[PDB]
């Protein structure tokens, strides 16, 4: 009557099972890592150069406040 | 069928970490020879270039 049953793998087996490193490269050269550093360097310097001239400027009037009001 | 992405992972923290390397690369050398004569076996004897797998 009743056929033998246990566990056996599908008809036409499994599917293929990945083993293999994937270690994607993310990717980036190091001539454009350093030229974005060296940009925002760039960048930042002359912000502050604009910045600490001004706040000479600022410092200068500043004086010229406190020098009037000496006598 | 999902084990290989652990492993991946693992290797992703660990294989290329200059931390790791520098606390493992050239420790503990063996040569072939010591191997041998000092009764190693399994991964201990393959990571000197020894050529058996039982």
């Amino acid at each position: 009557a009743s056929k033998v049953k246990q566990d056996m793998p599908p008809p036409g087996g499994y599917g293929p099972i990945d083993y293999k490193r994937n270690l994607p490269r993310r990717g980036l050269s190091g001539y454009s890592m350093f030229a974005v550093g060296i940009g925002t360097l760039l960048f930042g310097y002359w912000s502050m150069m604009k910045w600490n001239r001004e706040r000479r400027r600022l410092q200068i009037e500043d004086f010229e406040a406190r020098i009037a009001l000496m006598p | 069928k999902n084990f290989s992405f652990r492993i991946d992972e693992l290797e992703e923290m660990l294989t290329n970490n200059r931390i790791w390397r520098n606390r493992t690369v050239d420790i503990g050398v063996v040569t072939a020879e010591d191997a041998l004569n000092y009764g190693f076996s399994g991964v201990m004897l393959r990571g000197s270039g020894i050529q058996w797998d039982l």
